């Protein structure tokens, strides 16, 4: 959407239509300083748990990383605002 | 298409009404091509009384006029008002259909209500067309959106971070970081930031990318708004600021290097605050950084970004990701101490990669080695990482003295 | 455009099961605990609920050593032991939350009465050192 | 009752007119306070008290060349 959020960018552009890869290495026991957590001398009809972002949990957002600007493997498209209503703190 | 006849199994049934026990199949074929031949000769001669006596209906008095024509005896009882009823009999293996005729008391036909008397044939004249079209006599056929307050706030805050002056930018970032009610404007800010980082590919502006990364860093410091629902948009924008190769307009003089370590610190914060075992944010970020680093053909800028993010994640990550590929430093020093082309742009990026690598691997060498470190540099690759490790041990001793 | 209202990845029979197992594993009645512990020890479908169990354990010990509530801790350590011997579920994705919880049971000071339950405290350190090795 | 059968659940919906009025009111008040403090900090400012910019900043009054155009004309139509 040309007139939506990011209209400023669209106007500036002037477009007007409208073995180290082994799974264990990445397990967070081998990548997290969990020692810091140890506490020493410290001093359901509706969901009980919260619902996670399905796009973060499931989608391949990694496909929106632009590795090479000139050699971009696919063609990206303008993104429309989707106003997810799962999030609270949004009136609608 | 083909000559259609009565079925041959319909003549075995008829032959058992007669009393003939066994009739062979060549006799049944001999019967059914004759009786279906005589049906077609009375089907087509009944049609000659349907056409010459103009009827287009083929009443049962047409067949009786044709059986009279072929000399065969008439079929009695087919002029009464009847229809086609059939009654199925299932049985214990014998499937058939019959009539199921009914009875009626004789005095209820003597005392039936008589139908009305018929009328005699008379003539009637009427105009069908009068010099043209037909007359109309009855003997003829008939013929979600932001309120203006927050729209103005969104406009002023986004245009304050495009680069007219620095003081309005600092007040806009201190607004974003410290306001309580900026929800309902978080999706607009996420869209603005992600599309603005995308617009770097058309115009390789380092400055506007630094401004958008300071916008993300200000969005993270807000205590009131929760970026959990919108982090899937801000993660690849910061990732694009890390591992893309042309971050500059003039590659040689622009310090894309700082937008590298700033965005690497940003993504370490974004996967410290938000990584949950349902999310798998940190493991999926380490996997992208790792397969971008281990894979050859990658430019020195994107390798710098990969090493910078991996080294800002923490100590155990550089233990189990960076330290196996320390021999890659030799492949780097292949193109530094001895390059056929010196005046290219690979040398500044290579020794930037080298400086970052030995700066981050000096405390890792200080953690997992002896305290002496006499010829660890010689044992290390190129003998320089080891000098940096000795310097790091000296710095740690100085920090202990300060404590 | 509004994105569709998402559903939690647990069923309401699974979410009710999680609520019953966690309210039985806080040890109000001993037979309830023991079944819930055997249910944790041999439910084949207890994967895809395991993040919520690991988070309930981890979060519990850390706000349960603020006041040294020994039973709350002895029940959670038995829940950890019942989570470990289940053969179906894949645990080493969640062990980064499990291990600092047990280290805290073994290496921590006791905010409640120092003597008397120290006998159990030794067992709290006995059960924790067993599951640690 | 959980081995073999599954039905989905949803998040708790807040359809209450009182808390929706409170949420919309407080969000409008907070965004207009943030907007006016940002515009008073990045421009010329006045003050009811001596040297008072942090608490109650006023956007300074600027004269218009044609004031009836900004007074009488409607902005939302």
């Amino acid at each position: 959407w040309r007139y939506g959020p990011a209209r400023l960018w669209y106007d500036m552009l002037g477009v007007p239509e409208d073995d180290l890869l082994a799974d264990e290495n990445f397990l967070m026991v081998t990548q997290l300083h969990w020692e810091d957590d140890i506490i020493w001398d410290g001093e359901p009809w509706y969901s009980i748990f919260p619902i996670d972002n399905e796009d973060l949990v499931y989608g391949r957002w990694e496909d929106n990383i632009i590795w090479d600007a000139q050699a971009m493997p696919r063609l990206l498209e303008p993104p429309v605002l989707t106003l997810d209503p799962n999030d609270e703190n949004l009136i609608l | 298409l083909s000559n259609t006849v009565l079925p041959s199994e319909s003549m075995k049934v008829v032959a058992e009404s007669m009393g003939i026990a066994q009739i062979q199949e060549e006799t049944c074929q001999l019967l059914t091509d004759e009786v279906s031949y005589r049906i077609k000769e009375i089907a087509q001669d009944a049609l000659k009384f349907m056409h010459m006596g103009k009827r287009q209906k083929l009443t049962t008095s047409d067949i009786d006029y044709a059986l009279k024509l072929k000399n065969v005896e008439p079929l009695y009882g087919f002029h009464a008002q009847e229809f086609i009823p059939f009654r199925f009999a299932s049985g214990g293996g014998r499937e058939l259909y019959f009539y199921e005729e009914k009875e009626v008391d004789l005095s209820d036909i003597i005392n039936t209500p008589l139908p009305r008397v018929p009328l005699d044939v008379c003539l009637k004249a009427h105009w069908l067309s009068i010099e043209g079209c037909q007359p109309a006599i009855p003997e003829n056929p008939p013929p979600h959106e932001l309120s203006v307050e927050q729209q103005l706030y969104y406009k002023e805050i986004t245009e304050a971070c495009v680069g007219s002056c620095e003081a309005k930018r600092a007040e806009a970032l201190q607004s974003i970081a410290t306001d309580p009610g900026l929800y309902q404007m978080l999706p607009r800010f996420s869209t603005f930031i992600s599309e603005g980082v995308r617009v770097n590919v058309v115009q390789n502006n380092l400055a506007l990318l630094i401004y958008l990364m300071r916008m993300v860093k200000a969005l993270m410091d807000n205590p009131t708004l929760y970026l959990e629902k919108y982090v899937h948009e801000l993660i690849p924008a910061v990732m694009t600021c890390i591992v893309s190769r042309q971050l500059c307009l003039r590659p040689d003089v622009d310090n894309h290097w700082a937008l590298r370590d700033f965005a690497a610190r940003l993504v370490a914060q974004i996967c410290k605050h938000f990584s949950t075992t349902t999310n798998n944010i940190q493991s999926r970020i380490t996997k992208t950084f790792t397969k971008s680093w281990v894979d050859e053909k990658t430019p020195w800028t994107t390798r710098y970004g990969s090493i910078a993010g991996l080294a800002e994640l923490g100590h155990d990550v550089i233990k189990t990701l960076i330290l196996p590929r320390l021999q890659q430093e030799g492949e780097r020093i292949r193109s530094v101490l001895d390059g056929p082309v010196l005046s290219n742009i690979d040398r500044i990026g290579a020794d930037h990669v080298q400086s970052l690598l030995l700066k981050h691997c000096a405390p890792v060498l200080a953690k997992l080695r002896p305290p002496p470190d006499n010829q660890d540099a010689y044992r290390a690759e190129f003998g320089s990482l080891g000098p940096l490790l000795c310097s790091q041990v000296v710095k740690a001793r100085a920090q202990a003295a300060l404590q | 455009r509004l994105k569709p209202r998402s559903i939690h990845e647990l069923s309401v029979e699974q979410q009710l099961y999680y609520k019953e197992i966690t309210e039985a594993c806080v040890g109000s009645c001993e037979a309830k605990r023991a079944e819930a512990l055997q249910s944790i020890a041999t439910d084949p479908g207890l994967y895809q609920m395991l993040p919520r169990f690991s988070t309930f354990i981890s979060e519990g010990v850390r706000v349960n050593v603020v006041q040294n509530n020994l039973a709350l801790l002895i029940y959670l350590m038995r829940m950890v032991k019942a989570l470990m011997d289940n053969p179906t579920l894949y645990l080493e994705k969640y062990v980064h939350e499990l291990i600092p919880a047990v280290m805290t049971c073994i290496v921590s000071r006791q905010l409640c009465l120092r003597p008397d339950v120290d006998n159990h405290w030794a067992l709290r350190d006995f059960a924790a050192r067993l599951v640690a090795q | 009752p959980h081995t073999y059968i599954k039905t989905p659940t949803y998040r708790e919906p807040v359809s209450d007119y009182q808390v929706l009025r409170e949420k919309a009111a407080s969000q409008r008040r907070d965004v207009e306070r943030a907007l006016t403090r940002f515009m008073a900090k990045t421009g010329e400012t006045q003050s009811l008290f001596k040297d008072d910019v942090s608490t109650f900043p006023l956007i300074a009054a600027r004269p218009f060349t044609i004031p009836y155009l900004t007074a009488l004309l409607p902005s939302e139509l």
